[PDB]
């Protein structure tokens, strides 16, 4: 039988959460990188702004890729669940 | 993802697992009913998210065909060894590889749902494979997943 | 600056949670070997609910580890943001 | 674990990012305010293990030491290029390494708080190295955080 294994791992309210998170990661590399690499003179008002939403937007997406794992393992309880039937 | 009949029929029963009013569906507040027997503590929108993907015709609950094909999906199963390794290392006070006979006995009968001071004398006369009133987990964990 | 980098990643009620799941880990663990490898004639209605219990004790544990995860990941959050001030 | 002069002061002006009412303290209302602020959704509990994990005396809050206490343990950074490649990743529709001009153009100026078609064609001028009208993401992403 199964013995002790158990299924093997690896929305659209998540979905707009990530493509929004995404694109504002995208925005605030490409500012902060501008704001930082690109000019002459550098504001730090400006690269503080862009490093707040950076963050606020890469940590968005970890939200999301941790609630994706937690569904995923949910799922996976039921599998196993239904496979203890097969014994 | 291709079952045989045996396993269609054992998932049936599986089934009745879930459908608790026994009414052919299953829905969210069945499956938060489960979930929490099982120990977890899904949300309504974890719940919904369940439901939605194996939901194939929308409409908000699962039937025994949206179950079934989903289990073809995830038939894979693989090893313990180290989860299980990594459960018994939460007892392992001083980091070492190693509980004592004592700390296990004293583990089993506190903690959890318990065994018998009589099981445990069975678990550790298994465990404690040198008779030297240590058990090391690893090997242990290893043996029983061989 | 920090540029693009962040904080580099890696309770009592959560400590609870880990023991009681932990020792049903070891207890099912146990239980299932036993009734599968130990006996003259598995039962497979033991077998059953030891896999029933083995499974939420691993899936319990498995919670808690992503908790942890989570919650490492919301401080992270807040010290990236005090972070920000160092520009 | 050791912070320098002019990381204390810097820490003091965060702080109050965090003290809204500036009394002095945080409690878990102003840190749910903030955390939700930054797009975040916190429970009562998570927002209560927060504070218990800098809460030194046990008074329910977070004063300014237990703050910049708990900086000191946590002042190491590491590179984001990965995290921000898979951030280009969820536009790259073909899976192909790339996205085309156009599409960024269109992603940038529709999705999230956005940028100006004038920002964009900024931003594209630089990531488009080869000037075929096409981004390969990752050497892009490689270029900013070099
Ligand atoms: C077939 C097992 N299963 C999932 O994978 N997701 C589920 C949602 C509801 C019921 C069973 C589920
Ligand atoms: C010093 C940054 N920080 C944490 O690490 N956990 C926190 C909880 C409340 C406020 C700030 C926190
Ligand atoms: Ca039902
Ligand atoms: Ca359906
Ligand atoms: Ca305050
Ligand atoms: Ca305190």
């Amino acid at each position: 039988g199964r013995k002790l294994e158990l299924t093997k791992a690896e929305d659209t309210q998540l979905t707009k959460r990530v493509k929004n998170a995404a694109a504002n990661v995208l925005r605030e590399t490409w500012l902060i990188y501008k704001n930082t690499k690109l000019v002459k003179k550098i504001d730090h008002a400006k690269v503080r702004k862009h490093q707040r939403k950076f963050l606020q937007a890469i940590h968005q997406l970890r939200s999301v890729k941790m609630e994706q794992r937690k569904l995923n393992d949910q799922a996976n309880t039921l599998v196993d669940l239904a496979k203890t039937q097969l014994e | 993802d291709q079952l045989t009949e045996e396993q269609i029929a054992e998932f049936k029963e599986a089934f009745s697992l879930f459908d608790k009013d026994g009414d052919g569906t299953i829905t969210t507040k069945e499956l938060g009913t489960v979930m929490r027997s099982l120990g977890q503590n899904p949300t309504e929108a974890e719940l919904q998210d369940m439901i939605n993907e194996v939901d194939a015709d929308g409409n908000g609950t699962i039937d025994f065909p949206e179950f079934l094909t989903m289990m073809a999906r995830k038939m894979k199963d693989t090893d313990s060894e180290e989860e299980i390794r990594e459960a018994f290392r939460v007892f392992d006070k001083d980091g070492n590889g190693y509980i004592s006979a004592a700390e296990l006995r004293h583990v089993m009968t506190n903690l959890g749902e318990k065994l018998t001071d009589e099981e445990v004398d069975e678990m550790i006369r298994e465990a404690d494979i040198d008779g030297d009133g240590q058990v090391n987990y690893e090997e242990f964990v290893q043996m029983m997943t061989a």
